[PDB]
């Protein structure tokens, strides 16, 4: 019935610039960006929940719940990682098949806001932080 | 403590001001915070202005100097120029007092090397017990892990279209490697020495 | 006692202010086949520490004033947590998430400091003498001779296994990781009272209590407990996790429950709930999440209407060559009565090598997409300008088949301006798309046009402080408003488009709770008539807590004067008021002093430790950015 | 059950000096009266950055110096002499020689303050 917001399929988000003194040892964070999916022309009566799914690469074996940073000859960073939040502040995974918190769709334009952040899986390097995620919309 | 917030600072020609972070994180200790930009030979000169010049932080508090230019278009705008930026932290006994220094870059808009691929045309000449770096790129080159064989050698800083002299001792190897720093203070990946 | 990392008394919390708040959302959608008007607006007040939300939507077709939730809000630092009173909706862990209205005692995780969240065990054990204790380097530190309890283990996931040395017995941890498991000593709750609410309006209206307990025991053990009652429903859940080191970590439960049909058929039923997750092999992690529900079990959802006898999901990672990720994910569902069987599996092998990012997956029908992501930064020279720069090219291909081939990016100064154009195709109809969005000041307007179907919309917060009506971004639960009165026209840092206006009042919509965030003006893109004493402030923010964040701005010139005393510069340190702006500063060196905020004409007051100095400026430095002059000092 | 696109994150890392840490209250390193000396010992741990950052550290001192000898720095008739934990003493007003992250330095007699400076290659 709804279809996703056009313009929400092609987004970007800056995260500004975070210095390597939040990201001392494995675990350490940094500060949070906001960011929204945007849903129009939903229909309750054909779906009442919606969920997100996001797709993408992992920077590690043990750290699928963290993103990947692409290689750039201008120097990317080395183990630091992208980390992507739902409204609850719980991690999600990066598996492809874990549905985030199911949010009640409602008539009318629909925002379902999340959060992303820099995760420290090792010593931060400073440089470039380019990364991307597939994100899937499923309605229930 | 104080700490600054970047290692080395780029200003490119033709924007007004700069700014950069001055932090501090312990909450029972005051800070008189002075500072100043110097010439390339450490002269305190006139051609670039800090504000404030000198204030006061108590607790943990964090603020922002900004850099004016007073150049009013008088440097080349065919190759980098450098500058270094003092910052102070002012507090029988000795009281010490941090004076941190840091690298300014004054960088014109048009360029044809891009500064990534600067530091690969690095070229090396080796004399009887020395080496030369020749530098053709029209950026500054910060060497570090000038590796030599077996034998490590001194890092050196090289200004754009010329030619730096580091000694070499005679039981060094045949290959050389180096590294090069970017401008967000990193290491770039070993690269080999390309003898002319 | 030894403070955890990160940890902030709550007496620096600073619970907000008294304020008005305001969301609205308008959204126009003009559609002509070979008009509807949707409106979201969310009300608020906060007035003390609570926090009153109330949402209301409106729609035209070519008028329906509809509420949705009223709520009022409150956090408990005794307690640890918040009371929800109203329409409020439960996370349920253990039990089925439910949209209820009524009272939500319910501690909360981000209250707590970030090192004290997730799992990680905990290190116990005397070390002999002076050691500097090391965990391998997430912490590095010494400890007094006696017992000592290490609990700043960062929350690391599956990870590996930390080794502990001591300075020498040489133990190591490891761990698993279960998101049902908790630390030691830790305990989180979750009580709910009140009437149940759904969507549906067949289902009834009853009232139910809910308890959640989760509670730490020490060795890596975790006990559940939950207990759900109503009418007609009466269900108690009872679960162990173990956390076993190498071998992996384990989580069962129990519930037995008693339900009531819609007729008045009462049955009995059981349902147990066994979770597992591998640890690292090898590179491969795997979770495997079974539900086995005997015959007669029922959950809250059908008891207040007007079986699924099994569930297994599989879910296997594997990370090569460090940059592809073979995903394999397999649902299998069971049915009571029916012997049909739902069956879904998913593989996707996703890679980003240099900037290309290709994904290739596949899904049982089914359904095949191959995904390119290619950055325009790839080709062109970084150093150019060109605001083609900030740009990408998506094409995907997915099998009827579906082609789309699109560019997209920013292209304004401040990265504002989000444009994407994407032309696609199916198989033959050719539906474009167009999107262009705009972040600024006063609101997002964001217009699409598809080829034909016209979008519109407009989302704004209005904020009516002490200080006047302050419009905006929308907000987003947490708001920092920034007051620099004098300043027009200054954006914030690590924001897109978030300026101040006119009055010199603007909001930050999203600032995480309980944390140490950053709220900065960027003077670089500031006048130069204006000059701030500070810059950058720091601001702990509550949940729904609209905090202040202070900045004094001088309007005056800014002007540098040599001060000589005696023919002699003034002394280091010396303090230099001026009553005319109420400005001040202290003497840099060689008797240069600089103020911020200075009028044409004045005197200034010198303190050594007692001096006058008339000055007078030409109108010709006002013009200028800084003024230098030198004036003598009686 | 439909894809919903790509999003992308973008940002830049940069690096930070290291912070200075004297091991004394508010840097003032007490020495005592006086009728070398005995030795009065003085720590700086180099904190909060990354050992390649910090192991690229040009440190020296400079500072105001006496009159009879311009290598040492002014206080009657004395001075205060600075020396390394090798005991090799460090001339006042030198270039800079790289010399972990926690530096000791001794002071004899033979008040005052000494530039300590911290040059970030």
């Amino acid at each position: 019935a709804c279809a996703v917001d056009a313009g929400s399929v092609d987004q970007t988000v800056q995260l500004g610039q975070v210095r390597t003194a939040s990201l001392a040892q494995e675990g350490a964070t940094s500060s949070a960006v906001g960011f929204n999916i945007q849903l129009n022309d939903c229909d309750t009566n054909v779906a009442s929940k919606a969920a997100v799914a996001f797709l993408g690469t992992a920077i590690d074996a043990g750290h699928t719940n963290v993103l990947a940073l692409q290689s750039s000859a201008a120097g990317s960073a080395t183990n630091v990682g992208v980390q992507i939040l739902d409204r609850t502040g719980a991690a999600l995974t990066l598996d492809g098949a874990t549905f985030s918190s199911e949010t009640t769709l409602n008539n009318g334009t629909n925002t379902i806001p999340f959060q992303a952040r820099y995760f420290a899986t090792g010593a931060a390097t400073p440089g470039a932080a380019n990364a991307d995620a597939t994100f899937k919309v499923q309605y229930q | 403590g104080v700490a600054l917030g970047a290692t080395r600072v780029i200003y490119p020609a033709g924007q007004k001001q700069e700014q950069l972070a001055v932090t501090n994180n312990d909450e029972n200790s005051t800070y008189l915070i002075q500072s100043w930009v110097e010439n390339a030979d450490g002269v305190k000169d006139g051609r670039f202005i800090v504000t404030p010049p000198l204030f006061a932080m108590k607790g943990k508090k964090e603020n922002t100097l900004r850099i004016l230019d007073a150049t009013n278009n008088q440097l080349p705008q065919d190759r980098e120029s450098l500058f270094w930026m003092n910052v102070k932290a002012i507090p029988n006994t000795l009281q010490l007092a941090i004076i941190s220094r840091i690298k300014l870059y004054y960088r014109p808009a048009k360029l044809a090397l891009p500064p990534d691929q600067a530091a690969e045309k690095l070229r090396f000449r080796r004399s009887a017990n020395s080496l030369t770096l020749i530098n053709p790129t029209p950026y500054y080159l910060t060497v570090t892990e000038l590796n030599a064989g077996t034998r490590v050698l001194e890092n050196a800083l090289v200004p754009p279209m010329g030619e730096s002299t580091v000694k070499l001792p005679s039981d060094a190897g045949s290959n050389i490697t180096y590294r090069t720093i970017n401008d967000y203070g990193a290491l770039t990946p070993k690269m080999t020495g390309v003898m002319e | 006692s030894n403070r955890a990392r990160g940890y902030i008394p709550p007496e620096l919390w600073d619970p907000g202010i008294n304020a008005g708040l305001l969301n609205y959302n308008f959204s126009g959608n003009s559609v002509q086949n070979r008009h509807y008007a949707y409106l979201n607006l969310q009300s608020g007040l906060n007035i003390g520490a609570w926090r009153l939300r109330d949402n209301t939507t409106w729609s035209y077709n070519s008028n329906k004033w509809q509420h949705i939730n009223t709520w009022l809000e409150r956090d408990i630092i005794p307690l640890r947590s918040r009371l929800t009173l109203g329409d409020g909706y439960t996370q349920g862990d253990i039990f089925d998430g439910i949209n209820f209205r009524g009272a939500q005692l319910a501690s909360d995780d981000n209250m707590l400091p970030d090192s004290q969240r997730g799992f990680a065990p905990v290190i116990h054990g005397i070390a002999r003498g002076t050691a500097q204790v090391t965990i391998k380097d997430i912490y590095n530190s010494t400890v007094p001779p006696g017992p000592f309890t290490i609990n700043d283990i960062y929350a690391a996931g599956n990870s590996g296994d930390l080794q502990v040395t001591i300075k020498t017995q040489i133990f190591t941890v490891p761990y698993s990781s279960v998101p049902l498991l908790q630390r030691e000593g830790h305990t989180r709750y979750s009580i709910t009272a009140g009437e149940y609410r759904s969507g549906n309006a067949q289902q009834e209206k009853p009232r139910f209590f809910q308890s959640t307990l989760l509670h730490g025991l020490p060795a890596g053990w975790t006990i559940y407990g939950g207990t759900q009652l109503a009418d007609r429903y009466r269900a108690f859940n009872f679960g162990i996790g173990k956390n076993m080191g190498a071998l992996g970590a384990l989580s069962v439960d129990m519930t037995q429950a008693n339900s009531t049909l819609p007729d008045d058929s009462q049955h009995d039923g059981q349902s147990v709930r066994f979770l597992y997750n591998k640890s690292l092999n090898e590179t491969n992690i795997q979770l495997v999440g079974y539900r086995y529900s005997t015959s007669g079990y029922f959950n809250f959802a059908d008891t207040t209407y007007s079986n699924k006898r099994g569930k297994l999901q599989l879910t296997v990672t594997q990370q090569l060559g460090r940059t592809s990720t073979l995903y394999l994910s397999g649902s299998h569902q069971t049915y009571w009565g029916t012997s049909n069987v739902d069956e879904q599996f998913q593989a996707g092998l996703n890679t980003a090598f240099e900037d290309i990012n290709w994904t290739l997956s596949y899904s049982l029908d089914q359904m095949l997409a191959l995904n390119v992501n290619i950055p325009f930064s790839h080709w062109l020279r970084s150093d150019s300008k060109s605001q083609w720069r900030h740009a990408s090219a998506s094409y995907s291909m997915s099998h009827r088949m579906t082609n789309l081939a699109g560019v997209y990016g920013t292209l304004l100064e401040d990265n504002n301006l989000s444009y994407s154009v994407q032309t696609g195709y199916a198989g033959s109809g050719s539906t474009g798309y167009a999107t262009l969005n705009y972040r600024g000041g006063y609101g997002n307007a964001n217009i699409g046009y598809s080829h034909k179907q016209l979008y519109y919309g407009v989302s704004g917060g209005v904020l009516a402080h002490a200080n006047g009506v302050t419009l905006g971004q929308p907000l987003n639960d947490t708001v920092v408003l920034v007051k620099a009165p004098g300043a027009k026209d200054a954006k914030v840092e690590n924001q897109t488009g978030v300026r101040t206006d006119w009055r010199g009042y603007a909001v930050l919509p999203y600032a995480t709770e309980y944390r140490e965030n950053r709220v900065a003006l960027d003077t670089n893109t500031l006048a130069d008539n204006v000059d701030l004493d500070n810059a950058v402030a720091n601001v702990v923010p509550t949940r729904g807590a609209i905090v202040r964040a202070e900045f004094k701005a001088r309007v005056g010139i800014k002007l540098l004067m040599t001060l000589t005393h005696n023919n002699k510069p003034l002394p280091f340190g010396a303090m230099v008021t001026s009553e005319s702006s109420q400005s001040s500063g202290i003497v840099a060196d060689n008797g240069q002093v600089y103020l911020s905020g200075m009028p044409l004409a004045g005197k200034v007051q010198v303190k050594w430790g007692h001096c006058v100095a008339n000055y007078q400026l030409p109108p010709e430095s006002q013009q200028q950015l800084l003024t230098q002059l030198s004036a003598e000092c009686r | 059950t439909l894809p919903g696109g790509n999003m992308q994150f973008q940002g830049v890392i940069i690096a930070e000096t290291c912070r200075i840490e004297a091991g004394d209250k508010q840097m003032t390193v007490n020495m005592g009266q006086i009728s070398d000396s005995a030795p009065v010992p003085f720590v700086i741990h180099l904190r909060e950055c990354s050992t390649v950052v910090s192991e690229r550290v040009g440190v020296a001192f400079h500072g105001v110096a006496d009159g009879k000898n311009p290598d040492v720095l002014s206080v009657t008739n004395i001075g205060v002499a600075l020396f390394d934990d090798e005991g090799n003493l460090v001339p006042i007003n030198r270039p800079p020689a790289n010399w972990s992250t926690s530096l000791h330095f001794i002071a004899k007699y033979r008040n005052a303050q000494a530039w300590f400076s911290l040059t970030y290659q």
